[PDB]
């Protein structure tokens, strides 16, 4: 999760889009917790899986 | 018939200290403008400075790292003193990435175009291992006077990375301003005085833009005074 | 006692009016007023007390 540039993106958009609530989608649960794990210890992103 | 200063020769005596005289001023205007002047310089000057910072293997203001010697918050006492000069943008972020044994000093920093980086051998910190490494990002904005993080709490704005360590923001560049009125013999005319404003700065505000900036400022203020409505 | 959780806080206070400083040989007072720098006395150099 520090170098795919899917998650820089990501991370990116919705810090640029602060006022927007975004509907993200992936496949399994597990990568959706390392996903809100990155957002949270790099920038405090609040996200419910 | 009156007189009006004219700004005139502006000596630099180092990179910081600087004085400057303006010529012909009328009687009983010299200490009115001098204390005018200290006043809008040590108050009102706009200047970048750093608000907050991200270091790595740190998770709060009062942890270590191996292989430093000095605590962080040392390391923020460090940064508070860095006399930078943006040019273009109000946000940048500077990068930080130093290995080995050495004093990382502010020289290190990643050379960006806008940011001028004042005094280079200004001293970071004293690494003490081969293999040490740190990295950090510090965010410099343009502003104003003085604003502590504390006051700024309320108004967080999600400031929700732990990682984030904020600082107290000295947005002033101004160290200390003397002046002194004294006799201007002017070829025709017996008693008029020249007034010399000796300043000490940081090193970031040139004085010719210093004072032209206070000068607007009070004019401005002044203008708005000129008017008087009594309607 | 099954168990125990001990977790400790750190605060920075600052000064701020209302506080009591002292000297050593018995003075003593409130801090009354933060004042700007200009208003404070200077001498002829410019070095504010």
């Amino acid at each position: 999760w520090n170098f795919d540039p899917r998650v820089e993106w990501l991370m990116g958009y919705l810090t640029s889009h602060r006022s927007q609530k975004v509907l993200v989608i992936c496949a399994k649960a597990a990568t959706a917790l390392q996903l809100e794990q990155v957002l949270r210890e790099r920038e405090g992103i609040r996200a419910a899986v | 018939e009156f007189l009006k200063p004219r700004l005139v020769d502006i000596e630099q005596v180092s990179s910081t200290h600087a004085k400057v005289t303006l010529e012909p001023l009328e009687r009983g205007f010299g200490h009115t403008l001098g204390n005018a002047l200290r006043r809008i310089l040590l108050s009102s000057m706009p200047g970048c400075a750093v608000t907050e910072v991200e270091i790595d293997g740190v998770l709060h203001e009062y942890s270590t790292k191996e292989g430093v010697q000095e605590d962080i918050l040392e390391i923020l006492l460090n940064l508070k003193g860095l006399a930078v000069r943006v040019q273009g943008k109000d946000e940048v972020i500077l990068t930080l990435n130093k290995s080995g044994i050495g004093p990382v000093t502010a020289a290190d920093i990643t050379h960006d175009g806008d940011v001028e980086i004042v005094k280079p051998q200004h001293v970071i910190c004293h690494l003490t291992d081969e293999n040490a490494s740190i990295s950090m990002r510090i965010k410099v904005q343009r502003g104003r006077g003085y604003v502590p993080a504390s006051t700024r709490i309320h108004s967080e704005e999600d400031e929700r990375p732990i990682g984030r360590l904020l600082v107290d923001a000295c947005y002033s560049p101004v160290e200390r301003i003397a002046y002194n009125v004294e006799a201007a013999r002017v070829e025709q005319r017996t008693d008029l005085d020249k007034l010399v404003i000796e300043m000490e700065t940081n090193g970031t505000i040139d004085p010719e833009e210093a004072i032209r900036r206070a000068a607007t400022i009070l004019a401005e203020q002044l203008e708005a005074f000129v008017d008087l409505r009594d309607v | 006692v099954l168990k125990i959780v001990k977790v400790y806080l750190a605060v920075k206070r600052r000064i701020q009016p209302g506080d009591k400083m002292a000297g050593r040989h018995g003075n003593k007072g409130v801090i009354s007023k933060i004042n700007p720098i200009e208003d404070m006395p200077y001498d002829e150099n410019g070095t504010p007390v």
